[PDB]
Order: structure tokens, then C-alpha cells, then sequence
């Protein structure tokens, strides 16, 4: 039909801890030390706590996402990414459900509040109608925890995921959970916001939280046990006694 | 220690590139026409002397 | 020298020298649709570049040259002569139509209205480029005007950035509000194609083949032979390029199943993953040793 | 031989009078030419043979 | 003396060119083709070395 603003937001911010550490190569290492230089979320930062209830969800996206959530009810699904979310550019369209997912680069005209009227996409854009890239496949969201990372080099846009299970817990975890990649697309666009799509029944009143961050091009050093698992890391730019570890190695 | 540590610093310089394309020989000689891998091998055979 | 005194000396080594040949590679038996790349008798303005991707299919580049009346390839990363040898992930084609004296500028590390308004290229680009003479079919005589280029963005493009909007270039403080007057521009110019131009003004269709390395399983190579697989032998192995020498056994490492290659501290392969059969075997150096020689003078 | 003094130098318009192929520098690069500031230009003109 | 001879020395060794274009790295970067730069700091680079 046509666009319908009815939801809001709220924010507050909560601390990381050692969050956000991904395998940066396919290569299978032991009981080792390495080190790497790559986009990675820094130990003990801010990160955004957002709260819909039912808004200018276009956050920015700078060099990487980090993205986080604790829910069950299957309400968080797809996401967006652009430039001006108009007609005149390109942009993301992510979009999961139970069966498949289904990725498209075109000319989307966005309304101010996306959503699915559930199955339907009419209030997300009002039409698509010059582009190339279309893609499909096994969707991505399978007391737990799901964490994500979303980034793009060299018009490369690569997806690192991983489950976690929780207990009883009103803050992040202390830990270490390694993230694994599961796909990099060329997708060789212009990206600076993204913003976040949810799936109303009717409407009803819905409820969501979620934890968002943003990377920065860090050196980290990590341990590989004799296992193939990365069990310890280590931030070289946090104090003088990680930089004389990462020194020392 | 001063031994064990010279014996693993000598191990591990073996896998530095030295300006060339790569640190092993075989992709090199799989990757480049002959006449022209052995200004790459050249850098590495520098640097390990 | 032709004497020797009493004592003991260092002469060499002995080695265990390989016995056969090992070649693994998956099952690819599709043909690479490299015909439908050239020969399209229409290409696509710079501005707005195509890009086909290209994977599970065997390539035989050596009929490329039966395709295009170009001259020769020119590669970066790799040498044409060993392209049928060397197996890829994917592969991209990217084809369009620019001027004679631009071709210079589709190379890593240029500067120039095509490299940083139209298509630019990374700095560690590994891939081959093809460009050919079309005055035979992109001119007429009154000159054509279905190309066109891209003259003033306000920043510089990124390494495979696509720009298609079509908007109104302001010079100065005023808004254009959707107007061509002064200080206002549009950002787009057609090429002058006329067949009486000099080589130079003459437009050149120009096709770009970016190569992936090998951190996937491999979908694209040519038509080499299969053997057998062997194991606690010295044999020479060619894993989906991958060459060398040694014992191939039993793996009791636990891959991830995203990971293909196993490295040590040295930077060397010693685990590896079969093509064909998903399975993992490590790969040690043949043995040796070293000899000397005791003996007393030669009195 | 011609001498060429006291002016901006905008070569980025050389490639619209000749149609000439590429250019063949020495010292420097071609597209790195609008940057460097130079005291004196010195052009020699002539026709030879292929 | 042999102290101060030596880090004179040292400090002196800088404008050699090792047969570079120059042995100012600014101005072999604002001069040549960033592809190209990369063999001309190679030679300055291995003579400090
Ligand atoms: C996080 O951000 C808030 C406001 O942006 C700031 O007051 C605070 O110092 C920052 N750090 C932490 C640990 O909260
Ligand atoms: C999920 O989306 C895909 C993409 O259109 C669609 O084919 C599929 O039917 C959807 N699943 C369900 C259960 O409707
Ligand atoms: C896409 O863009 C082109 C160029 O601006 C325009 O002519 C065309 O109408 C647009 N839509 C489609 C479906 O091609
Ligand atoms: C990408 O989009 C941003 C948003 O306006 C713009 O500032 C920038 O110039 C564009 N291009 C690049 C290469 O970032
Ligand atoms: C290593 O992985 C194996 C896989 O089953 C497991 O049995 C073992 O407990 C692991 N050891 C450690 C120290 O994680
Ligand atoms: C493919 O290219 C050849 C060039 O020799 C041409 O003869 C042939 O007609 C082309 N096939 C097409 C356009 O289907
Ligand atoms: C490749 O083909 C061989 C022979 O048909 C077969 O044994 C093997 O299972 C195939 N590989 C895969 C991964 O299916």
C-alpha cells in the first residue's frame, strides 16, 4: 500500500568486554601465536543498546557493524544498506525467512518505516526497477545469543555469524566465542547507513532489543591451541601492558 | 636460551617475502615464465643469504 | 685436491628421490562460457560497466585468441602461458568502450578521468587485460553518440565502484534545482566517433579478466587428467595447483569445514584436503641425512 | 625549439590536439605531471622517418 | 672519539642515493608512479639496512 510510521525507539549504552573476534583467514593453525592487523571491535567500548516498541533507524555504518541479539521470538529478520535510501542509488536489500534468503542490489524507493506486512514487502520499497544483482540461499538466522559481522573492501561485502548459548544474564557474556565467515558477495557499491526491518502479524504491539558497535583497523594477537580453536586474543592498543605483550608476543 | 632463540629466529625468516610476490618457491615457478621467476627467486636467495 | 690427510670430512647429503606423479582435481565438466563475453556486438558505455561472473566450469583460454583480432595479453599477476595450468575460485569479466589514447589508464596505480571517475582498478590487481581496434563497427559517418563518459564527480572512485545516477553537477553556491544554467552542469559527455579520426580518436573495445586466489574450494581451471591417489610413498602431488614433494598419510587434525590448507610455523603446507574425496592427509618431507667420509692420509 | 615560461600548465589537454597514442617520459610520469612546478619548458619540434 | 666518529658517520651515510633516482623519499613519491616508486625505495631501504 503505502507508508506507515508506528514505531519508536529508545537507546541507552552498555560496555563490550572482549566481544567480536572472527577467524580473518581459512587457514587451519595449532598451538600457535599470530598476529593480524584487521577491522576489529575494540575491548571495553561503548556499545548501543536500542529498544523498539510499538524513529530514524538509518544509523551510520562506517567502516563495519557489529550486531548482536538475545531475542527468540524470530522478530529481527534482514537488514538495508546505502547511501541516501532513495531511488537515485543503489542499495541492500537483505531479507530472511524460515526457508530462504534473498539478497538484491537495485533502486529501491524506501519508505521512512520499513517493515513486512506478514508475507509482503510493500512497505519497505514502492518499486525496483534498473539492476543486476540478485542472489539466493539458506537463510542465515537458524537463552542464545547471535552475533554478526557486516563489512565490505574493495566493493566486497563480507557476513561473519555465530551462536552462542546464554544463561540468565542481563548484560554480555565474559568470554571468548569466536565468529566464522559464511559469505562474501561482490557487491561493489557505496554504503555510509544501514537500518534494521521487522515483521508485524495483524497490527499488534511488538518489542524488540538489540546491541549495535562499530569496528575500527586494530592489530590483534591471537592463540590458537592444539585444537584449531582461537581461545585468547589480546588488543595491542588498549594499555602499555597489552602493547609490551603484543611486543614480547 | 641464547641458542634455542637464534635457531627459531633463523626458522622463522623463512617466511619473509623480501619484496618479491611470494615467500614459496613452488607458486612462484607454477605462477611466472621462467625466464622471468628468477628476478624473484633472485630477492629471496639475497635475503636468506 | 688430488691428496687427502688423516681425519674426518663433511661431503653432502643423501636424499630419497620420488618414484611417480600424483594429480588431484575435482569433477568440473561444463565448458566456460568465454564465447558469450566477446562477440556480443553491443558493449556497454565505461560509466556503466558490465561484469559477469564466471565459476564451475572448465577454461581453455587458448581459444580466446580465436574470439577478438587482438594482439597479445596483458597480465599482471600471472603469466599467460601458464593460465591452463593454475586453478581459481571465480572469475569476473568486465567489458566496455573507451578512446584509443585511454587504454594507458586501465592499470593499478593510474591517474586519469576514466581511472577515478569511470572504472578504477586496486593496487594489487591480479588479472589480465584485453583491448582491440573496433573502427569498424563503433563509427559512422555522421559519428556516433551511444558512448558516453563521465567528466566531474566530487570525489574519486573506489577500487570495482559503479556510479549509474544522473543528477545536476553545481560549480557554485546556488542550487541547480533540476536546471542547466550557469555554474550547472550535466556530468555526462558522449564520445565523437567518426571513421576519418586518427588512431589515436579511435574507440577500443576493452575486456578485464580478474582472477581469485585459492582460499575456497576451487571451481574454474583447465583440462588437466586426474590419477590416482597414493599414500606412504615419496611421490611429487599437485593438489588444484598446489605442487610438490613427499610422504602423503593419514590426518588426525579436525579441519573446520570452511578450511582447505594447514600451515606450519615456517610457512609451508603440511595438511591438505582431497579435491574429489573430503578427506585430510598430511604431507611430510622424504627422508635424509647427512654423509662423512673418515679416512686416514692417502700414504 | 620554443620556450614556455611564466604560465599554468594544464598537459591534461595535450591528448585533445594530437592524436597520438601514449606518452614516453623519462624522469618523471605522465600523471604525475600537474603537480610538479618546474622553472623552464623546452619544446623541439621535428618530422623523421617510421 | 671513536663513539661520535661512528654516529657522525651513521648520521653522514644518509644522502646516499644507492642508485636510486634521488634520496629523498618525498620527492621520489611525488615524482613517480606509486607502482613504480616501489624499486626506486627498495635500494634506499637496503642500504640503510
Ligand atoms: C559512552 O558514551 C557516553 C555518551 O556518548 C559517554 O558519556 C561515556 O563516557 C562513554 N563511555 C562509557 C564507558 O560509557
Ligand atoms: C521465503 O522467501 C523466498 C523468497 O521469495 C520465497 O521463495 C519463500 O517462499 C519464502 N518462504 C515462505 C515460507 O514463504
Ligand atoms: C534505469 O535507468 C535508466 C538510465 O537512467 C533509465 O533510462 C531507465 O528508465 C531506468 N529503469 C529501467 C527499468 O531501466
Ligand atoms: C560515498 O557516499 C558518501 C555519502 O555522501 C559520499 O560522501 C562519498 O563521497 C561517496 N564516495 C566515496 C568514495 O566514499
Ligand atoms: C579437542 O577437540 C576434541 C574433539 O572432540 C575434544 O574431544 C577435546 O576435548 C578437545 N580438547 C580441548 C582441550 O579442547
Ligand atoms: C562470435 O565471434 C565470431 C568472430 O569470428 C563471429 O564470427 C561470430 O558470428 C560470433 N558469434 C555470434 C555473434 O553469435
Ligand atoms: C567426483 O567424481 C568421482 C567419480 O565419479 C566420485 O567418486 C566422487 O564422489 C565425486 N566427488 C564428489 C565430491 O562428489
Amino acid at each position: 500500500s503505502q507508508c506507515v510510521n508506528l514505531i519508536t525507539r529508545t537507546q541507552s549504552y552498555t560496555n563490550s568486554f572482549t566481544r567480536g573476534v572472527y577467524y580473518p583467514d581459512k587457514v587451519f593453525r595449532s598451538s600457535v601465536l599470530h598476529s593480524t592487523h584487521d577491522l576489529f571491535l575494540p575491548f571495553f567500548s561503548n556499545v548501543t543498546w536500542f529498544h523498539a516498541i510499538h524513529d530514524n533507524p538509518a544509523l551510520p555504518f562506517n567502516d563495519g557493524v557489529y550486531f548482536a541479539s538475545t531475542e527468540k521470538s524470530n522478530i529481527i529478520r534482514g537488514w538495508i544498506f546505502g547511501t541516501t535510501l532513495d531511488s537515485k542509488t543503489q542499495s541492500l536489500l537483505i531479507v530472511n525467512n524460515a526457508t530462504n534468503v534473498v539478497i538484491k542490489v537495485c533502486e529501491f524507493q524506501f519508505c521512512n518505516d520499513p517493515f513486512l506486512d506478514v508475507e509482503s514487502e510493500f512497505r519497505v520499497y514502492s518499486s525496483a526497477n534498473n539492476c543486476t544483482f540478485e542472489y539466493v540461499s539458506q537463510p542465515f538466522l537458524m537463552k542464545n545469543l547471535r552475533e554478526f559481522v557486516f563489512k565490505n573492501i574493495d566493493g566486497y561485502f563480507k557476513i561473519y555469524s555465530k551462536h552462542t548459548p546464554i544463561n540468565l544474564e542481563r548484560d554480555l557474556p565474559q568470554g571468548f566465542s569466536a565468529l566464522e565467515p559464511l559469505v562474501d558477495l561482490p557487491i561493489g557499491i557505496n554504503i555510509t547507513r544501514f537500518q534494521t526491518l521487522l515483521a508485524l502479524h495483524r497490527w499488534t504491539a511488538g518489542a524488540a532489543a538489540y546491541y549495535v558497535g562499530y569496528l575500527q583497523p586494530r592489530t590483534f594477537l591471537l592463540k590458537y591451541n592444539e585444537n584449531g580453536t582461537i581461545t585468547d586474543a589480546v588488543d595491542c592498543a588498549l594499555d602499555p601492558l597489552s602493547e609490551t605483550k603484543c611486543t614480547l608476543k | 636460551n641464547h641458542n634455542a632463540q637464534a635457531l627459531n629466529t633463523l626458522v622463522k625468516q623463512l617466511s619473509s617475502k623480501f619484496g618479491a610476490i611470494s615467500s614459496v618457491l613452488n607458486d612462484i615457478l607454477s605462477r611466472l615464465d621462467p625466464p622471468e621467476a628468477e628476478v624473484q627467486i633472485d630477492r629471496l636467495i639475497t635475503g636468506r643469504l | 685436491s688430488f691428496t687427502v690427510e688423516k681425519g674426518i670430512y663433511q661431503t653432502s647429503n643423501f636424499r630419497v628421490q620420488p618414484t611417480e606423479s600424483i594429480v588431484r582435481f575435482p569433477n568440473i565438466t561444463n565448458l566456460c562460457p568465454f564465447h558469450e563475453v566477446f562477440n556480443a556486438t553491443t558493449f556497454a558505455s565505461v560509466y556503466a560497466w558490465n561484469r559477469k561472473r564466471i565459476s564451475n566450469c572448465v577454461a581453455d583460454y587458448s581459444v580466446i585468441y580465436n574470439f577478438a583480432p587482438f594482439f597479445a595479453f596483458k597480465c599482471y599477476g600471472v603469466s599467460p602461458t601458464k593460465l591452463n595450468d593454475l586453478c581459481f575460485t571465480n572469475v569476473y569479466a568486465d567489458s566496455f568502450v573507451i578512446r584509443g589514447n585511454e587504454v594507458s589508464q586501465i592499470a593499478p596505480g593510474q591517474t586519469g578521468n576514466i581511472a577515478d571517475y569511470n572504472y578504477k582498478l586496486p593496487d594489487d590487481f591480479t588479472g589480465c587485460v584485453i583491448a582491440w581496434n573496433s573502427n569498424k563497427l563503433d563509427s559512422k559517418p555522421s559519428g556516433n553518440y551511444n558512448y558516453l563518459y563521465r567528466l566531474l564527480r566530487k570525489s574519486k572512485l573506489k577500487p570495482f565502484e559503479r556510479d549509474i545516477s544522473t543528477e545536476i553537477y553545481q560549480a557554485g553556491n546556488k542550487p541547480c534545482n533540476g536546471v542547466a544554467g550557469p555554474n550547472c552542469y550535466s556530468p555526462l559527455q558522449s564520445y565523437g566517433f567518426r571513421p576519418t579520426y586518427g588512431v589515436g580518436h579511435q574507440p577500443y573495445r576493452v575486456v578485464v579478466l580478474s582472477f581469485e586466489l585459492l582460499h575456497a574450494p576451487a571451481t574454474v581451471c583447465g583440462p588437466k587428467k586426474s590419477t590416482n591417489l597414493v599414500k606412504n610413498k615419496c611421490v611429487n602431488f599437485n593438489f588444484n595447483g598446489l605442487t610438490g614433494t613427499g610422504v602423503l598419510t593419514e590426518s588426525n587434525k579436525k579441519f573446520l569445514p570452511f578450511q582447505q590448507f594447514g600451515r606450519d610455523i615456517a610457512d609451508t603446507t603440511d595438511a591438505v584436503r582431497d579435491p574429489q574425496t573430503l578427506e585430510i592427509l598430511d604431507i611430510t618431507p622424504c627422508s635424509f641425512g647427512g654423509v662423512s667420509v673418515i679416512t686416514p692420509g692417502t700414504n
